[PDB]
């Protein structure tokens, strides 16, 4: 049992980790809180037991991505990883161990625990998120997260935001072409819908006859929805109406005076055509000018959430 | 749950001198908790100093205090202790005891709830 794994001591290189708690249940791979008996340092440990080579190469690519993104203040710090051959495993299930730094918890958790959020709070939250994405798009080749939601935003022990789950990421861009046959468009949409959830789908992955590019601009749409959620406490496409996503039909609260400064960014990130959406660099620049004109350091720890 | 931690034993101490901190616990199971001492150094913030396993099988310290400090515990009385020796001016701070350990670069998991005890390493 994945729950009876608590109390076990896992050896990972020089580390001898005691499994203390269950942090998350993903069905395929639990996430545990682990503590080294030789140093006392605590970690988060992801453990995959699977034979399916699709999940295996997924977590292998997941590891390589984190090593590339290591050292960034807004991305969760990679520690170590190891895999055990199916032949040599204890249960005869191929074992993969993924170890990263331990955070305080999910942003969502520390959100509902605390009237509404001030503009300075939303500014720090969103800016530190966009810095993480910016660092991913800066790589060679660029890294596209594709699974950007508030559930994947963590709050560090320092009080800053850390982006965490990179299992869905990719470095391949897809450009629907004249040479794309009618059934190729059909097969691709199936593959996307089986790996996605309605409310998080983008216009470019719903209509595959629009010839919209499917790449980096996906994240900007996701960031656009995040900023909306941070302000108005709801997803702009929560109900999952695919008719409203493709047509970009959402509604900013009519008489909202509190988050007026963010209306320009929301409208500019939620553009149906990816080629009309702001780049990640343009997003950061506008945020920095908002922070400068509000006398706020956007990289500073968010004490309100602590 | 209610967590009640209370530190004491600090005060004005001289460089190269010694001191002995203590902490009482209640409202949780002290026998099922990795216990740590953390300090709040002025101009630096919070940092992890020392830690001990729930069964005292392992004791951990930060590099700047190894060999000089000694942590211990008594589960029967729910008491945590820190024996400090060869105190340097850098050891000056506000000391707390917390549950669980740390992450990354000596950054504590649990951010103090108690008032803590003051430790001042001064040459009078
Ligand atoms: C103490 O709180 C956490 C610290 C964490 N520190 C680091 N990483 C986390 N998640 C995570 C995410 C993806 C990964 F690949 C790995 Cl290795 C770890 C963490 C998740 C944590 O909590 C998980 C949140 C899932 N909760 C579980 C309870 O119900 C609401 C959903
Ligand atoms: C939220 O997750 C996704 C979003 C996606 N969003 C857009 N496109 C995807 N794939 C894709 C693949 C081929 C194509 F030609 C095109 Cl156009 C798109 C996506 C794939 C996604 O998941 C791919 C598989 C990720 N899992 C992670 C762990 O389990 C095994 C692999």
């Amino acid at each position: 049992s994945q729950s009876d794994f608590v109390g076990q001591t896992v050896e990972l290189g020089e580390l001898r980790l005691r499994v203390r708690r269950v942090l998350a249940e993903g069905g395929f791979a639990f996430v545990y809180e682990a503590q080294d008996v030789g140093s006392g340092r605590e970690y988060a440990l992801k453990r995959l037991l699977s034979n399916e080579e699709e999940k295996n190469r997924a977590i292998i690519q997941e590891v390589c991505f984190m090593k590339k993104l290591s050292g960034h203040p807004n991305i969760v710090q990679f520690c170590s990883a190891a895999s055990i051959g199916k032949e040599e495993s204890d249960t005869g299930q191929a074992e993969f161990l993924l170890l990263t730094e331990l955070c305080k918890g999910q942003l969502v958790e520390f959100l509902k625990k605390m009237g509404p959020l001030s503009c300075d709070t939303v500014l720090k939250i969103f800016y530190q998120t966009c810095r993480a994405v910016q660092h991913m798009h800066r790589q060679k080749p660029p890294i596209i997260h594709r699974d950007l939601k508030v559930e994947n935003l963590l709050l560090s022990n320092q009080g800053t935001i850390k982006l965490c789950d990179f299992g869905s990421a990719t470095t391949i861009s897809h450009y629907p072409d004249y040479s794309w046959s009618a059934q190729r468009r059909a097969l691709v949409e199936e593959e996307i819908t089986r790996n996605t959830t309605p409310m998080y789908r983008t216009p470019e992955i719903i209509d595959l006859y629009s010839n919209f590019p499917i790449g980096e601009k996906q994240d900007i749409w996701a960031l656009g929805c995040i900023l909306y959620l941070l302000c108005f406490r709801q997803h702009p496409f929560e109900d999952g109406a695919k008719l409203r996503i493709v047509n970009g039909k959402y509604s900013i609260p009519p008489h909202d005076t509190q988050y007026t400064v963010f209306h320009s960014l929301i409208r500019a990130m939620l553009q149906v055509n990816p080629e009309e959406r702001l780049s990640i660099a343009e997003v950061v620049h506008q945020l920095q000018e908002i922070a400068a004109a509000r006398n706020v350091n956007p990289k500073s720890p968010i004490t309100e959430l602590l | 749950g209610q967590v009640q931690l209370q530190e004491s034993g600090g005060g004005l101490v001289q460089p190269g001198g010694s001191l002995r901190l203590s902490c009482s616990a209640s409202g949780f199971k002290f026998n099922d908790s990795y216990m740590s001492w953390v300090r709040r150094v002025p101009g630096k913030g919070l940092e992890w100093v020392a830690g001990i396993w729930e069964d005292s099988s392992a004791a951990h310290y930060r590099d700047s205090v190894k060999g000089r400090f000694t942590i211990s515990r008594d589960n029967a009385k729910n008491m945590l202790y820190l024996q400090m020796s060869s105190l340097k001016s850098d050891d000056t701070g506000l000391y707390y005891c917390v549950r669980r350990g740390y992450s990354g670069d000596y950054r504590p998991i649990n951010n103090p709830s108690s008032q803590g005890t003051q430790v001042t390493v001064s040459s009078a």
